[PDB]
């Protein structure tokens, strides 16, 4: 039994500006003076690498706890900024009065160089830039009706940021916990499961029951936002809550008497989207938060902490052992308690996967009101969370490789799952590479074959609905099962979880909110393309992590480090052999996969879901059924999607969307500038810099800091950074301009 | 492809493929006469430059011919 | 026409810069004084001395090929 | 088609001329027999030539792209 | 079949031998420096061209030069 | 030498020598230890070196030398010998080849691959054109 | 051919088009309310800008074309801004060169380059207001151009 | 050329060619390159000093 106690060191680090005037103080090599321009880049490259600074785990743990506080403060400042922008420079009240007619906007551009044109006529009196972040819908779902609440929330956010600033400084210069702290994974998990998530969802459920539910009910009943009672009135005067929800007449007595069924007025399970706003029923959302809170709270009492009751993660890990895995998960507990890189890899992979799942679930089941009708917001949110998820996944792979190169130990990883995997890494990577080849052929080859057939006039020999058909029978079957679930497998559910599986369509403000997303041959091919790209990117990352320590080409890659340029022009060439380079390649592949994924979502939504509905139910999509026969060929993807939909971003000049068009061009430049750093080497730039330095010497204007070219690894990093920035910015401007100009 | 990815990722990949080919039944009989190896550093630059050049020329050739044809035909 | 002719000038000058630099620095450079001893086309000199990727003159030609395609484009 | 044809071939031809000049410097040039020659002198002040070419290319790029983006904005 | 050549500017610091991963270099008695030792490459058949020695050389201009020539199984680092 | 020497306790792995090693060169490393240390095999994995004599086979000289480097660094083991075995069966002593580490100056070694003066005196490629001579050759 | 914009119908047509574009959006708003005043200021600025540009030369497209041939009549178009740019950038270059020359005289010039010495940096920035005159006398004294620099093999 | 004597380099392949450097020490064991020279500037390998011969250096003032 180990005491889960708190031990801290007081005044461990002094608070002074002495170290601010000595850049590179955290590194022994960087504290001796630059001597070259490469030191400037190395200073920032190794600034947040706390593991390279010192060899003590305690110091790294403290440098992480702090700086986590700093990032939390940065997030709180950003949130406060969003709330203040909504309260001061946004048409939030006007939007509340007419959510469908008024375009959300919370940014006002200053009139200086003709940029005042960017202030679009979003309505509501004010003119500004239309925001697609969903801030307006979220605030409405939270019960915000006046800008005073937005101002108070902004002030509270600023205060929380100040608190997260003080906490970060206090936990590094006034009270720094010892390594025994931070190694209590059982206590940290129990608290995060029952306090950070469990109690958090419980509190949010309470807020929704007492604020979101009544305010939104009155809003959806035709009551003006100014005439709705204040949130505190619903708590003080129980008569109002009783009138809006008779369940409140019984009070909390039913909860304590197990007569939970009496809460059918506030805790419903309707299942579908609200026909008035198009979003999920707030009652179902509150009931969902209550259930997730109770489930997380119960889950938070699993591990053992300072008491006999509970579980030991190490015991559970070591208990799992089988014939095909000699030692099972033995030694993994010590791995996740002595290396922050391993924990960061697992957490980054899970956080990225969670973000991707969030994107899918948010578009399919619009949670906020009027979110579905605001297609710009829907496109931006799905695409945004999809991108952040992919970036976090690539980062997860990078940190896994980092741990493998630096924190790995043969004694700890002996005959366990990790060691057993490293033993047969060749089978893993060759079989996975074979899967990638098969997927690419059977996914992209289908598209290429269709291009060849259509060009030859042999349309009868294509992979389409009319010609050879490839129907996702399994996915279509799951959709049908979901369509029939509300009556045979969900007895208490009154409607399908998502109308995208089937049921009927929902229209709000003469606009389609969510209708069944039928899958055909085009969806079959695109889904296989998605799987192919995911397989190749995971192959690149897994290869980099498995061979991070050694390989048949370089027997001691670990000694060379995780981030090294190459072993030289030997053994035929060992360029981009380090794991860091594998992450560098995985970034491009993740970008390609994610770009294709967002492209499919955008086109499919604009051709089969998003659109207008005329009286009597007639439906007219933005691109009427063109995805069925145009998404099956690369030519169609270039003509009906990249060319047809780009007209909005190229013709945006002279209007409020001109900025997007400008960003559309700028991004291209950046994407084309990255090529400079990707198809070139530092030897040539060093020679060019030598000639330029001679020119400077001829005028006695040479700098003391010897100018040097970017390192090989730094050059690769700059190239990938510019490539991703340009590509994501181009598709960002294209998506936003296309969705704002139409729909 | 060749202009971005350099030799070293492909060398290890080919080693993995070599292991797979010589460790699978019914296909061990077939043995490569020349040991598989990744494209050399300079060979990669030349192959990538040739691909880029072929694409640049063919893309603009198709564009110019098709545009001048459809526009005036 | 004035602006695009200036762009044409930019391209011609940058391509001749890369090519002239490749021809003049083909025998040696402060980074690799013995470049002439390694021939015209060689991969590199390893990551030593900060890095020597694309040090050979052949790479200067390969870097100038992209600029020629851009200028002529 | 013909204008683009000949211009692209011209670009390839001039780039090849410069590449062969570099090959000449590395393989068919002996400074011992070219002393104080115009060619040897070119190699003597190569740094000045490269620096001025770099300045011209930088000036043209900065100004031409600045004017194009200014008009665009 | 790469050719490794040691020049007279060698200071006998042994860093090239210590950084060579194929036992291609060694130290032999010499009288051109106070160290009384000079780098030698009597096993160049095992060299692969990684140039780790070139990177580990401290002289102004590398006293050890590795020229990539004939390619064999050893030089290509093929375990298959 | 001593092909019957005991081997470290390893559980296989898919990174060991392939068929090519059978029909071609196959390196071997034989070292002695006093404690059953756990070392990372150059092929990927973890093994326990038998207390006493340890003998293992590899497909590359660099792999054996890397293993020797880690045995000398992670552990104070300096009596590591690397041999080479050909398909015919004749063994060849490769490392250290003389009982002394390469970076340790030892008598009896003859300088190989020496060039007079610095590299700045190398002849131009034009002076040795159409001949079987190199610039580094004096 | 080029004609003054004040006498070109294209210029007036463009001015009217811009005014119409602004007025179309201005009509939606109310006289005294947020916005509508924002568009009136833009219209006034458009009128002033066109009246200012009327003196320039423009062709058929009506876009003001700038003559850079060096004609005195068009000095304000390119000559004056060209001279003012050269003065500003020569000032920047000369102050930077002097600061570098001073830093090279310190014990560790690298530290000065990283952590700029605001006192001396400002001392050289404030000065140099006569950089064209300072460029000379430095050249005449031989303190501007160097004699021997770093050169690789085959000079 | 002795202790701390400014000397200009003459080696063409040297990174500090045509540059001045200080003499840290001079060998007396009859070696090929007995003059150790240190420079304020660093080369591409991060090293500032190196050995040279008498014929490869010229004393300055
Ligand atoms: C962390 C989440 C959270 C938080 C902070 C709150 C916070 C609050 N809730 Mg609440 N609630 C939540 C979640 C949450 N809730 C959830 C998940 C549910 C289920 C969906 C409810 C359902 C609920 C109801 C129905 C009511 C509240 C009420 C309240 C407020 C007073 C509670 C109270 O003590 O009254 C105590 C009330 C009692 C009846 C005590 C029970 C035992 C008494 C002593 C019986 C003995 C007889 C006696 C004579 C009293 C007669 C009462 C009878 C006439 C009803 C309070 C601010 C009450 C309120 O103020 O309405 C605005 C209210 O009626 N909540
Ligand atoms: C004014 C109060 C104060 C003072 C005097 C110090 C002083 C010191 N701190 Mg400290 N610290 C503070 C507050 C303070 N800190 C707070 C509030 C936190 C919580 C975040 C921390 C957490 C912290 C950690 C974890 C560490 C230190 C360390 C140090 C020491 C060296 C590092 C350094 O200061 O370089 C100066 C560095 C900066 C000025 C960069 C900071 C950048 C800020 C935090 C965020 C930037 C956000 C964003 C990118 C801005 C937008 C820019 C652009 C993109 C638009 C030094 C004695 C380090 C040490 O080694 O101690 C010996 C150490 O590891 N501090
Ligand atoms: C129920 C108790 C509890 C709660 C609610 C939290 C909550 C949190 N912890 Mg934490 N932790 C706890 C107990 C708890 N912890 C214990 C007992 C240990 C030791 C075993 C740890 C050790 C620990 C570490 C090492 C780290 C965290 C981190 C975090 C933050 C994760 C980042 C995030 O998701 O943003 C969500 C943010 C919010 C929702 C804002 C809420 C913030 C308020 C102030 C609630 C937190 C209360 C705090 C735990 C205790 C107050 C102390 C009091 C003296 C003032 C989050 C705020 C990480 C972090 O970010 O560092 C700062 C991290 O590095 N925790
Ligand atoms: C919670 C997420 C998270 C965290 C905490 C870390 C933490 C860390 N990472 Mg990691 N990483 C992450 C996510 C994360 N990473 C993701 C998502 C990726 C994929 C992109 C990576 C890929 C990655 C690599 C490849 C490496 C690290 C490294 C590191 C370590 C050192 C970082 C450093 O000092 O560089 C300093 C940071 C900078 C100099 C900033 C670079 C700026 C880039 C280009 C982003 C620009 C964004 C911005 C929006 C651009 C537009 C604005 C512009 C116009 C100005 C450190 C412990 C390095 C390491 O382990 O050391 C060996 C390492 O090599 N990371
Ligand atoms: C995934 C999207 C995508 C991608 C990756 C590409 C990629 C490419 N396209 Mg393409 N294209 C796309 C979508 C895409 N296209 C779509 C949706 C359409 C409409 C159907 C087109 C229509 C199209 C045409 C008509 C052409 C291409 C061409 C090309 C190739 C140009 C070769 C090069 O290196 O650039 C070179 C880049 C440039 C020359 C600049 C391009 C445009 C700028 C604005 C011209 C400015 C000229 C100016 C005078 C230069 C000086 C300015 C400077 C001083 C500031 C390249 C392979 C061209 C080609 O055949 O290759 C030569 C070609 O003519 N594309
Ligand atoms: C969009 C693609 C692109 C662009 C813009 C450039 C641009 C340039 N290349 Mg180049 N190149 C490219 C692709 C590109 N290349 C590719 C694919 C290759 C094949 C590998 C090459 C290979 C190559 C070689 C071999 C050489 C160049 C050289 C040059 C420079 C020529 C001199 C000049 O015009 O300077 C003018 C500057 C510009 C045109 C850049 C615009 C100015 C910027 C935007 C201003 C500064 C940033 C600004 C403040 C905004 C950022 C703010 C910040 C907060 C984020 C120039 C900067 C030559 C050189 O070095 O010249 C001396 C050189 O020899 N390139
Ligand atoms: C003391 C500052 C300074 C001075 C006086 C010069 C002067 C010169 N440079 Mg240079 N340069 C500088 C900084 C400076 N440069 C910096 C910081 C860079 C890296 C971006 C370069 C990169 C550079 C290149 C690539 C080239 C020159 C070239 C030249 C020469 C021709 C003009 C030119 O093309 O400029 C070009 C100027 C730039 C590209 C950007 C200048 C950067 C800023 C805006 C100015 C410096 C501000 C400085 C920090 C001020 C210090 C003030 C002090 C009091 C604290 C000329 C003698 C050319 C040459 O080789 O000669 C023929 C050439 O090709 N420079
Ligand atoms: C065969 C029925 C399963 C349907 C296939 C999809 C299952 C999804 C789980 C993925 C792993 C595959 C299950 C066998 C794997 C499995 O569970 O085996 C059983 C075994 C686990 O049993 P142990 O006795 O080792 O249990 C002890 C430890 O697990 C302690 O928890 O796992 C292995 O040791 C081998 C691991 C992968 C072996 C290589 C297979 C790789 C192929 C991957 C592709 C799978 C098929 C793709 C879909 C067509
Ligand atoms: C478990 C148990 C029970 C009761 C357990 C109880 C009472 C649990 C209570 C949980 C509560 C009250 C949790 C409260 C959570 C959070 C609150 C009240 C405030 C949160 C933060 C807000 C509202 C602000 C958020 C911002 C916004 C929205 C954006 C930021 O930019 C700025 C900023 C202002 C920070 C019963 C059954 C009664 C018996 C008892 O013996 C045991
Ligand atoms: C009649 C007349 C005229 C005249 C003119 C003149 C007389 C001039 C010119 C001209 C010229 C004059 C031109 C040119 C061109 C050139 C070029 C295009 C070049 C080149 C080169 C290259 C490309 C390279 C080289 C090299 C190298 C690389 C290295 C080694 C050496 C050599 C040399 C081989 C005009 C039209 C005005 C007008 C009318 C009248
Ligand atoms: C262009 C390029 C270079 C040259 C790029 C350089 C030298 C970029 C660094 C230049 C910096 C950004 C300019 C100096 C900034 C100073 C701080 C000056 C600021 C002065 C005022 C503006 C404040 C490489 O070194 C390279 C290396 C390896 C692969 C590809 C490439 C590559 O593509
Ligand atoms: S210099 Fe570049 S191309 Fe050459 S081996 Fe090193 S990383 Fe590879
Ligand atoms: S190139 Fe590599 S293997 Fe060859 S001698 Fe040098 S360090 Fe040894």
């Amino acid at each position: 039994e180990k005491q889960v106690k708190v031990v801290v060191d007081r005044d461990v680090v002094p608070t002074s500006f002495e170290k601010w005037a000595k850049p590179g103080h955290f590194s022994r090599s960087l504290a001796k003076g630059p001597k070259t321009t490469t030191w400037i880049w190395n200073l920032h490259a190794d600034a947040h690498d706390f593991d390279s600074h010192t060899s003590s785990l305690e110091e790294v743990s403290r440098k992480i706890f702090s700086a986590h506080f700093g990032q939390l403060a940065i997030i709180f400042i950003w949130l406060s900024g969003m709330y203040f922008h909504g309260a001061r420079f946004s048409n939030y009240v006007a939007w509340l009065s007419n959510p469908t007619g008024i375009k959300p906007s919370a940014q006002v551009v200053w009139p200086i160089v003709g940029q005042q044109i960017l202030n679009a006529d979003v309505g509501g009196g004010m003119q500004g830039i239309q925001i697609t972040s969903g801030l307006f819908q979220l605030w409405r779902a939270s019960g915000i009706v006046n800008e005073l609440q937005l101002y108070v929330t902004a002030l509270g956010g600023l205060g929380m940021a100040g608190l997260m600033i003080f906490a970060g400084w206090f936990h590094y210069h006034k009270a720094a916990p010892k390594l025994e702290w931070f190694q209590n994974v059982e206590s940290m998990l129990n608290h995060h499961l029952a306090g950070l998530l469990g109690l958090g969802s419980l509190s949010w459920a309470g807020h929704q029951i007492h604020v979101s539910l009544p305010i939104n009910k009155l809003l959806d009943a035709g009551v003006a936002p100014s005439s709705i009672p204040l949130p505190h009135e619903f708590i003080l005067n129980r008569n109002l809550m009783a009138e809006l929800y008779p369940s409140f007449q019984q009070g909390l007595v039913p909860f304590f008497t197990l007569n939970w069924k009496q809460y059918s007025d506030i805790l419903t399970f309707k299942g579908g989207l609200s026909p008035v706003t198009g979003g999920l029923w707030l009652t179902d959302v509150a009931h969902h938060h209550l259930a997730i809170a109770v489930l997380f709270l119960v889950a938070g009492h699993m591990y053992r902490t300072n008491w006999g009751i509970g579980h030991s993660i190490k015991q559970i890990l070591e208990a799992h052992k089988g014939p095909l895995t000699g030692e099972g998960h033995k030694g993994l507990y010590e791995i996740l308690t002595t290396s922050w890189h391993a924990n960061l890899a697992i957490n980054l992979a899970m956080l990225g996967s969670l973000s991707i799942i969030v994107a899918h679930h948010m578009y399919a089941m619009p949670p906020y009101p009027y979110l579905a009708t605001d297609y710009p917001t829907q496109l931006s949110l799905f695409t945004h969370h999809m991108w952040i998820g992919g970036f976090c996944i690539v980062g997860a792979g990078a940190h896994a490789a980092i741990y493998m190169v630096r924190d790995y130990s043969p004694t700890v990883n002996f005959n366990n799952v990790l060691d057993r995997m490293i033993r047969h890494r060749d089978a893993i990577i060759s079989h996975l590479n074979w899967v990638c080849i098969f997927l690419g052929m059977h996914s992209f080859g289908l598209y290429i074959h269709n291009d060849t057939m259509r060009a030859l006039g042999r349309a009868q020999d294509m992979f389409s609905d009319t010609a050879i058909q490839l129907q996702p029978v399994f996915a279509q079957w799951i959709q049908q099962i979901h369509t029939l679930a509300p009556g045979n497998t969900a007895v208490n559910a009154l409607a399908t979880a998502s109308y995208a599986f089937g049921a009927d369509t929902v229209t709000v403000g003469s606009k389609i909110a969510m209708m069944p997303i039928k899958l055909g041959t085009a969806d079959f091919m695109v889904h296989h393309i998605h799987a192919f790209t995911i397989h190749v990117t995971t192959l690149i990352l897994l290869k980099g992590v498995l061979y991070a320590r050694n390989s048949r080409l370089i027997p001691d890659k670990a000694n060379l480090g995780f981030r090294f340029p190459c072993d030289g022009p030997g053994r035929g060439g060992t360029c981009q052999v380090s794991a860091w380079d594998h992450v560098f390649l995985g970034l491009f592949w993740m970008y390609n996969a994610l770009s294709i994924v967002i492209f499919h979502f955008s086109w499919k939504m604009q051709s089969d879901v998003w659109g207008t509905v005329t009286s009597n139910g007639a439906i007219s999509h933005i691109t009427g059924g063109n995805f069925a026969q145009s998404a099956i060929t690369i030519n169609g993807w270039l003509r009906d999607f990249l060319w047809a939909q780009a007209s909005q971003v190229i013709q945006s000049y002279g209007s409020s969307l001109s900025a997007y068009g400008l960003m559309f061009l700028g991004a291209h430049f950046v994407w084309a500038f990255s090529l400079m750093f990707l198809f070139s080497g530092r030897g040539y730039w060093q020679e060019l810099i030598e000639s330029i330095v001679w020119a400077h010497n001829k005028l006695k204007v040479a700098p003391a800091i010897a100018p040097r070219a970017l390192s090989i690894t730094q050059g690769r990093a700059v190239g990938v950074a510019h490539y991703l920035l340009g590509g994501i910015a181009t598709t960002w401007a294209f998506f936003l301009a296309r969705i704002i100009a139409v729909g | 492809m060749f202009l971005i990815s350099w030799r070293g990722y492909w060398q290890e990949l080919i080693e993995t493929l070599a292991w797979a080919h010589e460790r699978t039944p019914l296909a061990n009989l077939i043995r490569w006469k020349d040991k598989p190896v990744a494209l050399s550093i300079v060979q990669a630059r030349l192959v990538g430059l040739v691909h880029f050049t072929v694409g640049y020329i063919l893309t603009y050739a198709a564009f110019v011919i098709a545009s001048t044809a459809g526009k005036f035909s | 026409d004035f602006l695009v002719h200036h762009a044409i000038a930019l391209g011609l000058h940058t391509t001749t810069l890369i090519l002239v630099k490749g021809a003049l620095d083909a025998r040696g450079s402060k980074l690799m004084p013995d470049k002439k001893d390694f021939g015209y086309s060689f991969p590199c000199d390893g990551p030593g001395r900060g890095g020597t990727c694309d040090i050979s003159a052949w790479d200067a030609f390969y870097l100038a090929m992209f600029w020629m395609l851009n200028t002529i484009g | 088609a013909l204008y683009t044809h000949h211009q692209y071939i011209a670009g390839l031809l001039i780039v090849g001329a410069f590449a062969h000049g570099a090959i000449f410097f590395i393989r068919d040039y002996d400074p011992e027999q070219n002393q104080d020659n115009v060619l040897a002198r070119m190699l003597a002040h190569k740094e000045a030539v490269i620096s001025h070419l770099s300045w011209v290319s930088l000036f043209l790029g900065f100004h031409t792209l600045g004017l194009y983006v200014h008009n665009d904005v | 079949a790469h050719t490794v050549k040691i020049y007279d500017n060698c200071i006998g610091c042994t860093q090239c031998v210590r950084a060579c991963p194929l036992d291609v270099l060694e130290m032999v008695p010499w009288d051109g420096c106070k160290a009384g030792q000079m780098a030698s490459a009597p096993r160049t058949e095992d060299c692969v061209g990684c140039k780790r020695c070139e990177t580990a050389c401290p002289t102004d201009f590398l006293s050890i030069r590795v020229y990539l020539g004939g390619e064999t199984t050893r030089s290509m680092g093929l375990a298959y | 030498l001593n092909l019957k020497m005991p081997s470290p306790s390893f559980l296989g792995s898919t990174g060991g020598w392939l068929r090519c090693a059978e029909t071609e060169e196959k390196y071997a490393m034989t070292w002695s230890s006093d404690q059953q240390h756990i070392f990372e095999m150059p092929t990927g994995g973890a093994a326990v070196m038998n207390s006493g004599d340890n003998l293992l086979y590899l497909a590359r000289k660099e792999q054996a030398l890397a293993l020797a480097t880690q045995l000398r660094t992670q552990f104070k083991i300096q009596d590591y010998k690397i041999y080479r075995i050909f398909p015919s069966g004749e063994v060849q002593y490769l490392h250290p080849k003389d009982g002394v580490l390469p970076y340790q100056v030892n008598k009896g070694r003859e300088q190989v691959g020496r060039v007079k003066s610095t590299i700045g005196k190398n002849v131009n490629p034009a002076q040795v054109k159409f001949t079987s001579k190199a610039t580094y050759d004096r | 051919v080029l004609t003054p914009c004040q006498q070109s119908e294209a210029f007036h047509k463009r001015e009217i088009n811009e005014v119409r574009t602004l007025e179309n959006r201005q009509a939606n708003y109310e006289a005294n309310s947020p916005s509508y005043l924002a568009l009136q200021s833009q219209i006034d600025q458009v009128h002033k800008r066109f009246d200012k540009y009327g003196t320039l030369l423009c062709g058929q497209d009506g876009l003001p074309h700038l003559i850079t041939d060096g004609d005195w009549r068009h000095a304000r178009e390119f000559t004056i801004p060209a001279l003012l740019f050269l003065y500003i950038t020569g000032w920047i270059g000369w102050v930077g060169r002097s600061y570098l020359k001073y830093t090279k005289e310190t014990k560790n010039p690298t530290e000065q380059e990283i952590i700029l010495d605001v006192p001396m940096a400002l001392k050289y920035m404030l000065s140099g207001f006569l950089w064209p005159l300072s460029a000379w006398q430095e050249y005449r004294s031989g303190q501007l151009l160097a004699k021997e620099d770093e050169i690789t093999v085959s000079p | 050329i002795k202790k701390g004597s400014l000397v200009k380099i003459l080696r063409p392949e040297s990174f500090w060619y045509n540059e001045v450097g200080t003499v840290v020490n001079v060998e007396t064991s009859k070696v090929l390159y007995p003059v150790l020279v240190r420079f304020d500037k660093v080369n591409y390998s991060g090293l500032n000093s190196t050995n040279f011969s008498l014929d490869e250096l010229v004393e300055i003032k």
